[PDB]
RNA sequence: UUUUCGCUUCCUUUUUUUGGUUGCGCACCUACAAAUUGCCAACUCAGAACUGCUUACGGCGGGGAAUCCAACUGUAUAAUU
RNA sequence: GAUCUGGUUGAUUCUGCCAGUAGUCAUAUGCUUGUUUCAAGGACUUAGCCAUGCAUGCCUCAGAAUCACUGCAUUGCAGGAAUCUGCGCAUGGCUCAUUACAUCAGACGUAAUCUGCCGCCAAAAUUUUGCGGUCUCCGCAUUACUGGAUAACUUGGCGAAACGCCAAGCUAAUACAUGAACCAAUCGGACGCUCUCUUUUUCUAUGUCGCGGCUUGUGUUUACGCACUUGUCGUGGCGAUGAGACGUCCAGCGAAUGAAUGAAAUUAGAACCAACGCCUCCACCCGGGGGCAGUAACACUCAGACGUGUUGACUCAAUUCAUUCCGUGCGAAAGCCGAGCCUUUUUGCUCGGCGUCUACUGACGAACAACUGCCCUAUCAGCCAGUGAUGGCCGUGUAGUGGACUGCCAUGGCGUUGACGGGAGCGGGGGAUUAGGGUUCGAUUCCGGAGAGGGAGCCUGAGAAAUAGCUACCACUUCUACG
RNA sequence: AGAAACACGGGAGCGGUUCCUCCUCACUUUCACGCAUGUCAUGCAUGCGAGGGGGCGUCCGUGAAUUUUACUGUGACCAAAAAAGUGCGACCAAAGCAGUCUGCCGACUUGAAUUACAAAGCAUGGGAUAACGAAGCAUCACACCGUUUCG
RNA sequence: CUUCUUCACGCGAAAGCUUGGAGGUUACAGUCUCAGGGGGGAGUACGUUCGCAAGAGUGAAACUUAAAGAAAUUGACGGA
């Protein structure tokens, strides 16, 4: 946004020219807009924010154009430090053969992320690889996962 | 020539990266082409494998798509106006995808005028014409809303459209016309750097 | 809104105290966009092109590597040092 | 064979290391060899240097006389000197120089592509030509049809040489050229100045009614006439009963740009008004009033269709319009064998199996990419950001993805599970040896990779940086009558 | 880990039931240019016919759709290079795929079988592991069945 | 804190070994950690880092060698 278009320029869309004839009266002062958001690669659907949001981010690949299909890698999010794209963090457990024990180890991953999203490191996600987004990047991130859609609402009912 | 690789960069500990082997052919690109606006001399080169691209140097017509529209015609480029990235760029008058252009808008207008049967400023095809011709308009007054604006463009001939392909690698560009809020936008980017 | 914001009317307690009530004011952008825009303005640095050809005004620290010697800055034989 | 034994004491029991010991069928070498069977064999050091010698071509029946030559008495298929024709030549062989998350592997992505060869196929714009004439345009035509050079050869010739070389002169190709069709698909778009109800039967089909005019100020060679449509009126209608038709005009078949097209989610009551749709008095019809499709209908063959591509996954395909294009408009002006019938046979006319031959798919393969996994080493730790470092922006730019790269912007990114640097060899299959547990190798015959004079660079091709290709540089080398 | 909701396409289903005059052996308004069964070879004949309705408890495909869901180990299977190393007496050893044939101017007939840190996928399972429960208060100071409602 | 009587097998080459020793372990296995890994050369080297300064910290190879060690035992011996 910003008022609509809120980086040095718009973009286009594969999909944004305008069917500028149907005049929905606002349901609920709502209409709402039509969209490009989709059913979403290998099976899943978006967030509402996708349809019913407003930014824009062609690197997405989710409201927007890249694809993605192949591993889907879950991970921490482990840096945003970096804009509207993210870098999570797989550590695991290395196994010795030998020894019979496991030694931690770890590897870094930049993913793209959607601007619908929201993540902070730490934070849970779900990634697919894509064609080459950035250097850096061939993947982009699909979910932000978290726990009862909520992460313990009930039991943190605090204080005054 | 020129390599398309990652590799050569940073490995990003900031780890050296290094040489195995070629400078692979495979991946050797071309540099900067890109046209500059006046009369083509573009070359078909054989391309990857074999295949043409589209070589342009200099480009001078377009076909303006008239995106609310829907019918596109064939017209001068008359001129660049915004290189999203540069005043020397503008000032070159070299051309890239979206660059922004400004038409001759006569044929559209024209079209609009054939279509519709309505001008403003012209009337070259209007007087060739109950009525079938009767027709036209009726159409257009079913229901049609122009923007003022664009016509405005069409009377001075001189009217603002994107390209919609990338020249510098296809040698090409048509464009239909820059739009809406966008444009007011780009109206208002274009008086605000005075 | 069980407190020392204030007062009016009214109710309640004895009360023309309080408290509740009412009207208004007192604290509280919760009025909040952006600050759009208007104006005028500055030569710095920077950038880029265009361009071509010049140890050229001016003014402009040689350097290195060691040995001896004195820490240093200071001081001085007017008028050889 | 899952043992050791030999070696420190004055003895003694001890910790304990050396010596031996078993392999390695691993290298060298010494010695010493009956057969004979079964055998690897200049990696290693210097990817040192190299005479030498030798190590990509080939045609069928199925593209091309050439009078060379050859063939045969002669023909003469043939042959063929000797080429123009094609594919391939970029698997090899050789090596490990190179190399270290790079690469090898598992294990993958390629909706991020490009793909000669192949299977598996599929096609519609035309004019040719000829003739005739004539405008060189039209007309006509059973239309049968076509175009241009250049090898090899001849000569002359050049030169020390070379891969040294000209020069003219001579003729064919599925090479080059036009590409040539006048014949036919269902199929769009645009205009009308155009015409205004198609075919039949008793009882029967549809896709039927065309259906405007006057006329203000104003407008025709300065006295006729339309119209505008203000006004007025016609089938409603204060200015067009069109639909239908008849014509015209633009390819509707590749590609490209644009635009649009992309499921099977409540009950709306039902009602109004606008729509079609349907039925209703007659009359062959035209016409001609009615009523309905929602509290109600039964007949002239007489009220509510033939349309949801392709993956979990597309901005995918696939279609239309618009606008557009220096690859297709393969669609046949070329070449076998085979045969027909005419014709003698041939010409002609037939039929049959093959050639040159484009787009889309598939293989095929190649490019491109992650997750996972790899060897030494901290008196190696921080590394990492002139820009490319990390990311974010538009475009480039490429076969496509991508900082690949520009241009802008943010300020990143990585590391003590050790980053960075530095060490060591290509890396796998595997190899080797250990009861077991384990050690160690992996030059090389397995693969994958790598590489190729040193060094870079390129052209071409489907395809290589392509090494018995070029190009220039370094280092080395040959030849010269030393140009 | 399915399941509960919705929804949409195939549902006397794909399977299944239940009431009914379902009891009636022609299903169409047409197109249904079919089928089975025969002959005559398509001449002739027969037929396509409980249809249908009620009910379903209920099936299948699927959907855009509403709500709610750890790991590892083990298990099993799933997914693959030349091998000496795992296969038929090759004379026989080092090997092989052969070979069984006069009995074969011919038959029989080949050729077993095979494994890794790491691979994800799947089945379980719980033993152990991380995720979270952290932290208590919104719960008085999970929110609930859930009716009737004509308000 | 014991001492340590005294007891424990046990553990140990012994010497010896307690609180809950050097015990309860090749019948090898509670955790965490440091260290160690023939001997000599050297704990040194201009190796390197603290440190005013000693010097600490950290820390080699070359070179060399067949032992070095340990406890007990007995013996010998003693300016015991």
């Amino acid at each position: 946004d910003l008022t609509v278009q809120h980086e040095k320029a718009y973009q286009r869309q594969t999909a944004v020219n305008e069917n500028i004839r149907t005049a929905s009266k606002k349901h609920v002062n709502r209409s709402g807009h039509i969209r490009y958001s989709k059913k979403i690669g290998l099976g899943f659907a978006t967030p509402k924010a996708a349809i019913n949001g407003k930014y824009i981010d062609r690197k997405c690949p989710f409201t927007s154009n890249v694809s993605i299909r192949g591993r889907i890698l879950r991970g921490v999010v482990h840096s945003t430090k970096m804009r509207r794209s993210i870098v999570i963090r797989r550590n695991y457990l290395h196994f010795i053969r030998k020894y019979q024990r496991y030694q931690k180890r770890h590897r870094n991953i930049t993913v793209h992320c959607s601007p619908c999203f929201d993540p902070k490191p730490g934070d849970e996600v779900v990634v697919g690889q894509c064609r080459p987004l950035s250097k850096t990047i061939r993947y982009n991130v699909l979910q932000v996962v978290s726990k009862s859609a909520a992460d313990k609402m009930g039991k943190k009912f605090s204080k005054n | 020539g020129i390599v398309r690789s990652r590799l050569h960069k940073r490995k990003i500990t900031g780890g050296k990266t290094k040489i195995h082997r070629k400078r692979m052919k495979a991946e050797l690109g071309r540099l900067p082409a890109n046209t500059k606006l006046g009369p083509r001399r573009v070359s078909p080169v054989r391309a990857r494998g074999g295949n043409f691209k589209l070589r342009g140097l200099r480009l001078d017509t377009g076909n303006f798509a008239w995106g609310t529209e829907a019918s596109a015609q064939r017209a001068r480029i008359l001129d660049v106006v915004y290189n999203a990235t540069s005043n020397e760029l503008v000032r070159t008058k070299t051309l890239v995808k979206n660059c922004i252009v400004v038409v001759d808008a006569a044929p559209f207008r024209l079209w609009y005028a054939k279509h519709y049967g309505i001008d403003l400023g012209a009337s070259k095809s209007k007087k060739a014409t109950s009525s079938k011709l009767k027709r036209k308009w009726e159409y257009r007054r079913k229901h049609h809303k122009i923007e003022k604006a664009l016509a405005d463009q069409l009377r001075e001939g001189r009217l603002l459209a994107r390209i919609t392909s990338r020249p510098g690698q296809t040698g090409r560009a048509d464009g239909a016309l820059l739009e809406g809020a966008e444009l007011q936008f780009y109206l208002k980017k274009l008086d605000k750097k005075k």
